[PDB]
RNA sequence: GUUGGAUCUUGAGGGCCCGCCCCUCGGCGCCCCCUCGAUGUGUCCCGCGGGGCCCGAAGCGUUUACUUUGAAAAAAUUAGA
């Protein structure tokens, strides 16, 4: 029952009302039943990218993400269809934990680690971007101006459900950090 | 070479000779094979250098022959890592 | 090498080199310009000013300077076949 | 370029590169010609890159041209196969021929025997034209040098590659940088190949 | 082992520019690296760098330009309270004209220059001209 | 860097970039660790493990299935290793070699090695000894060498 | 002895500058109290007054080295008006 996907605390309204009522009837869809029933979504976002296109961001803390994930091509394509283009994505969203600094208030740590760090968030957030093409590698172009452009090097097999949706991710990740993102399918496996 | 290149991109031979630890990305080649010999009724994955002996039930004792380096086959099979 | 802004303190401003962006000197020995004539254009008979690149004796000794002439003027043009 | 068709490569070039075998190359690994390998053979014999040689070949002859005179042009051939290439180099471009010993001391050497005064120096092969290219390096000259795959590459400006040595691959290359020059500057103006074979070329080859 | 990750990056990028070269392969690249990498290429020393990311340690491949003379370490490293930092660039730096001394200090990995301007020192990582 | 030995080659893989390995066939946790505690229940060194998880299995590693590693899930089931593997080899190579010394009062060359060994052994043992994997107050001994072995 | 690998987050003002991002004080609030504007042992604009508690803020949260701030730092000396 989607009924934590509008209601977060959230003002969405029309896509959380939309994505609710789309991920009823996801649920209400065959092959997308028994899979969504249970897994509602905790949050979403409906930004735009490059791509001319909005992005349903979709978040998930991940006990919800590994089936939203598992599909994800047909999910974000019926959604795609259902919202008229617009490439859905299916970001993760943990409790971040804090910055390991004194005052602007660091008031409990019990443990940070770097798979709680926020920077493993972020590069989370990458891979669940890109469910078809796995990242292989990555190169972060350090610009002569100190700009920065990473080179996610993805699979190069499974790469084209990507490259009509490589102008939406790096539209997404550019209002997610203030900072653009490039996706590669350079050589690996050629 | 001419001492003035710059390959931030280079060609894939140059890394791909190295040892899998001397490598500009330090990853492998060695992988799984999927086994069609007949001396089984089914197909079983094996690492490339298993350094051991993988069998099966549909098997009894030979699936394939061990090698520390790339594993020995029987009769010619097909070979698949997928994806490394 | 210039001083203050409009005054200049050095006698003269030596020579570079765009292979190793090093400077071409006073006196140096094989530091010399290459002066490839500009031909034209299908047109044809030879456009003149040639193109200039200066070469040290560094790059030279290293033996460098085939494949930096190709670094400048395949890279630069004009070049038939490239 | 000038007239860029002819200027990339016609088949006949590219037979006579073939009839006088200058695509292949020695067994030598480089580090400064194998950009101008094409490929290697069996067990290795180089096949050069026929591009590389021939797209040295109009740059070098781009850097004769525009010198108004081929006199500061020293060609230089120790060996005897580019002798008569030289000669016929000398009668086609002009420029100056230089056939066997150097004489060291034509750069350096104010009491000589002789004094030079080039620009641009051409070369048969720069292990067999070391002491030209010694005294290249002496006196600030700038060195065209047609170099195989075993060649030297210290103090050697624009190399072309070529088999060079030996064969009529010597002969053809100063069939063909007399053509080149003559396309730019001469009567076989506008980017046009030759008429003149280079049997005019080609060594004596003592006759009967 | 590397007791100096940046000894033996300053070595590689001196042997590269000696050979005249234009990319290097530098390892285990500590983020102390990558901030002096920052600074000269801001400063025109060198041109852009572009990291490989591996998860052994990673590395970082740098496009380089012959305008540097000499990049050296203080091996070990020494705290700098502002006043230690001018015989530096009397013994070590050529002129007070040109060349520039990078220091870790508690407002960030800074120059000599913007050392001067808050008056906050820290330790000394080396220079560069 | 090598006191420990005299080497200079190569003892050790190379491992990919990518945390999902190998995505084409990746056996659960619960395939994995079924297969760990039955070889646990076999009692092999996560070094046999995790070879026969690799070649034997679609999987190579369980630091790409699960997060843990295998003495890491042997930690957290508990049953695990109560001296480390790689240090338990170690006990092993010095205990065989002064079995050889226990037979040759000549072999010069099994009077060097196991000092060398133990001296390998002193120096890695004194780690596990400090963060509690092994206990600090036992201290390794030729006679503790044959009983860890056994 | 002496040295040692990587690795955890912070936009506006004006042509840089600011705070931010992924309780003991002050103090927005709360009630108590002499109550302040509805009300003049006392409310409901609120502690602003003391607070009390809990916030942005802060004991915060693991701290130092380090650097920086000052104090302190005989006179003479010495630098030097």
């Amino acid at each position: 029952s989607a009924k934590i996907v509008k209601p977060n605390g959230e003002k969405p309204d029309e896509f959380e009302s939309g994505i609710s009522q789309a991920l009823l009837e996801l649920e209400m869809n065959s092959d997308l039943k028994a899979q969504l029933r249970e897994l509602n979504i905790t949050a979403a976002k409906e930004i735009e990218v490059g791509g001319g296109r909005k992005a349903i961001i979709i978040f998930v803390p991940v006990p919800q993400l590994k089936s939203f994930q598992k599909i994800q091509v047909r999910l974000v394509r019926e959604l795609e269809k259902k919202f008229s283009g617009k490439h859905v994505v299916f970001i993760a969203q943990r409790r971040i934990l804090p910055k390991p600094t004194r005052k602007s208030r660091t008031k409990n740590k019990q443990k940070r680690p770097r798979s709680r760090t926020l920077t493993a968030v972020h590069d989370a957030i990458l891979e669940d971007l890109v469910f078809p093409s796995e990242i292989v590698g990555k190169r972060i172009r350090v610009k002569l101006d100190g700009s920065r452009l990473i080179k996610v090097h993805l699979d190069k097999a499974q790469q084209n459900n990507v490259e009509h949706k490589v102008e939406t991710f790096s539209g997404v990740y550019k209002k997610l950090t203030g900072k653009d993102v490039n996706f590669e399918f350079p050589e690996f496996q050629l | 070479m001419p001492l003035a290149k710059d390959l931030l991109h280079p060609s894939p031979e140059e890394e791909k000779r190295k040892h899998k630890k001397k490598r500009l990305v330090q990853s492998p080649n060695s992988y799984f094979m999927d086994v069609k010999c007949p001396g089984c009724y089914k197909i079983t994955t094996v690492f490339s250098h298993a350094q051991t002996v993988v069998l099966c039930v549909g098997c009894s004792t030979v699936l394939c022959q061990p090698t520390g380096g790339k594993a020995r086959l029987t009769e010619g099979c097909s070979f698949r890592r997928k994806q490394h | 090498m210039q001083s203050n802004a409009g005054e200049f303190v050095d006698l003269y401003v030596p020579r570079k080199c765009s292979a190793s962006n090093r400077i071409i000197g006073a006196k140096d020995h094989a530091s010399i310009p290459m002066n490839v004539a500009e031909v034209d254009k299908v047109t044809g008979r030879f456009n003149g000013q040639s193109k200039t690149y200066a070469i040290c004796g560094a790059i030279r000794r290293m033996g460098e300077s085939d494949d930096s002439i190709l670094r400048l003027a395949k890279s630069h043009g004009i070049v038939s076949q490239n | 370029s000038g007239a860029l068709d002819v200027l990339q490569m016609k088949e006949e070039d590219v037979l006579k590169f073939l009839a006088a075998g200058t695509h292949l190359g020695g067994t030598n690994l480089d580090f400064q010609m194998e950009q101008y390998i094409y490929k290697r053979k069996s067990d290795g014999i180089y096949i050069i890159n026929l591009k590389r040689t021939w797209e040295k070949l109009l740059l070098a002859a781009r850097a004769i041209v525009a010198i108004e005179n081929p006199a500061d042009v020293s060609v230089i051939s120790s060996r005897n196969t580019g002798q008569r290439a030289v000669l016929k180099f000398a009668a086609a471009t002009g420029a100056t021929p230089i056939a066997g010993r150097f004489t060291p001391g034509t750069f350096t050497n104010q009491i000589q025997a002789a004094f030079r005064e080039p620009r641009l120096l051409v070369v048969t092969d720069p292990r067999a034209d070391h002491q030209p290219l010694t005294e290249a390096s002496y006196v600030n000259l700038p060195t065209i040098a047609l170099c195989n795959t075993d060649s030297p590459l210290r103090y050697v400006d624009i190399a072309i590659p070529c088999n060079n040595k030996g064969a009529h691959s010597v002969g053809l290359m100063w069939w063909m940088l007399a053509r080149e020059v003559l396309r730019m500057r001469g009567t076989i103006s506008r980017e046009h190949p030759w008429e003149v074979m280079p049997d005019l070329y080609f060594y004596r080859d003592p006759e009967e | 082992v590397r007791m100096n990750v940046l000894a033996d990056a300053l070595k590689s990028i001196n042997n590269a520019e000696k050979r005249g070269k234009r990319q290097v392969l530098i390892r285990p690249c500590s983020k102390v690296i990558v901030r002096f990498l920052t600074v000269m290429m801001k400063h025109g020393y060198i041109g852009e760098f572009e990291i490989i990311d591996d998860h052994r340690a990673g590395k970082i491949v740098v496009n380089l330009t012959g305008r540097l003379n000499k990049c050296g370490v203080i091996s070990p490293r020494f705290d700098v309270q502002l006043k230690d930092l001018e015989k530096w660039q009397n013994n070590l730096l050529p002129s007070r004209q040109f060349g520039f001394i990078v220091l870790t200090t508690s407002a960030g990995i800074m120059d000599h220059e913007e050392a001067r301007r808050k008056h906050t020192g820290g330790k000394i990582l080396g220079f560069f001209f | 860097g090598r006191m420990h030995a005299p080497g200079k080659g190569l003892s050790q893989s190379a491992l990919p970039y990518r945390r999902s390995v190998p995505t084409w066939l990746k056996l659960t946790s619960d395939d994995v660790k079924e297969q760990i505690y039955k070889l646990a229940k076999k009692g092999l060194t996560p070094s046999q493990i995790g070879v026969i998880l690799r070649d034997s299995h679609g999987v190579a590693q369980v630091r790409f299935v699960t997060g843990n590693k295998i003495l890491r899930i042997l930690k957290s089931k508990g049953l695990a290793p109560d001296l480390p593997e790689d240090l338990y080899h170690l006990i092993k190579k010095a205990v065989a070699v002064r079995k050889h010394l226990e037979r040759n009062r000549k072999d010069k060359d099994a009077k060097f090695r196991l000092i060398l060994i133990e001296s390998r052994i002193h120096r890695l043992a004194r780690y596990y000894k400090t963060k509690r994997v092994l206990p600090p107050n036992w201290k390794y001994e030729s006679s503790t060498a044959s009983a860890l072995v056994a």
